[PDB]
């Protein structure tokens, strides 16, 4: 178990959610995709994350 | 701290 | 801390994600919004209403 | 166990 820095992208695999993992200590270069059951000690990064992609997708409707 | 699990 | 059995919805307040936790042992009169950081133990649970949520809106977007 | 705190 490593120390997060930042989450920064989500995706499905299979149906299920992963979240792209950038690495405390470790260059971008290394950022790992991470199932999100694997994630439960950054909840705070990963409620940042998805504050940001709701920011945006609020953007996408004001520009529709 | 923020730590995860590396797979 | 309690045993959640189910997540059912999710929502922002104030721009921040927050989820609606179904707790073992409960009824679902007794359901109640958290913020997402403090579900971080129950991710499993957290990953499978993501994964019912793409799925809506995948079924969405085919009948669009 | 899969728990949550309640706020």
């Amino acid at each position: 178990e490593y120390v997060v820095e930042k989450i920064l992208g989500k995706r499905f695999v299979n149906g299920r959610p992963q979240v792209l993992v950038k690495w405390s200590g470790f260059p971008n270069e290394n950022n790992t995709w991470e199932p999100l059951e694997n994630v439960g000690n950054c909840m705070k990064l990963v409620s940042d994350f998805e504050s940001e992609v709701f920011r945006l997708h609020r953007k996408a409707a004001a520009k529709s | 701290k923020q730590t995860a699990r590396k797979s």
